[PDB]
């Protein structure tokens, strides 16, 4: 699993 | 003691007032009586306490909770960043974005009582049963709430 | 399960919150209530997610101030302020996060962790031992040797 959005 | 409706339209206005002159946009959704759990299920599970200060936090720009719908249902922000239906009416005009629109959808498939802080203008919006009454000031949407969760 | 959720919640928002050096400070409460620090912050009683965690956390936002405390699996409270060591002496790297997490692990058995605002080190409180300025290896692992049970 990982983080995803652009927030990145 | 406060009721649990009372304290979350406080909620509500203590954040917009922090949101509104900062062009920080809001997307926040109320269950009623028609369930919302189809669009609770495509957000971030929080199942928190309503505060002023937790809203203010979920929609600051650039983090991984402020895009997309924040979903109360039983005086609880069940979700953030939902996604609910754009509306396709194209009557829509400029000015209002997504989070209008996405508003705007949802008031024409549910009861549901949702409110918008544009990110451009700050503008405060609020749709309800189709009806749409936008750029209301502090005082206007604060009265508007009420009168909803009488 | 629980406790291997709650991990894998922490490390990945320390692994967002370490490089871009914003500071952190969470404690776990485990044998002995932490309730009287509990009550002075903004009850939350939320889901542990990596992004409640990480949104909480952010610069300058009414809630990234103070202790977030873990309550039986949930983010209870956030901006709670906890006991301040007796020591100071903390120039450089070591901050006031750092002197309330040890002077929390001083009168209870929580499981304390700071992000430094200064350096984006990771430190961890526990028992009568500071480990400081750890890997996100090392953090994960002293996270799963304290937290889970043998295995
Ligand atoms: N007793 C405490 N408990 C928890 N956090 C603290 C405490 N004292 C200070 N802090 C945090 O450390 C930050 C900087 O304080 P300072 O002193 O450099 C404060 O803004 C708080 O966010
Ligand atoms: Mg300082």
């Amino acid at each position: 699993e990982r983080l995803l959005g652009g927030w990145k | 003691p406060i009721s649990a409706e009372e304290q979350m339209i406080r909620a509500f206005v203590k954040s917009v007032e922090y949101m509104s002159p900062r062009k920080i946009g809001a997307l926040v959704a109320i269950q009623r009586v028609r369930t919302l759990q189809e669009y609770i299920s495509t957000g971030i599970p929080l199942d928190a306490k309503i505060s002023a200060e937790l809203l203010i936090n979920i929609f600051i720009p650039n983090t991984p909770l402020h895009d997309g719908a924040v979903i109360i249902k039983e005086e609880r922000i069940a979700v953030t960043s939902a996604y609910l239906p754009l509306t396709k009416n194209t009557g829509i005009s400029k000015e209002f974005g997504t989070r209008h629109r996405a508003a705007i959808g949802l008031s024409e498939v549910s009861d549901a009582l949702t409110f918008v802080v544009s990110e451009e203008t700050g503008g405060i919006s609020i749709t309800y049963n189709g009806r749409f009454k936008h750029n209301l000031t502090l005082d206007e949407f604060e009265t508007e709430l009420r009168e909803i969760l009488l």
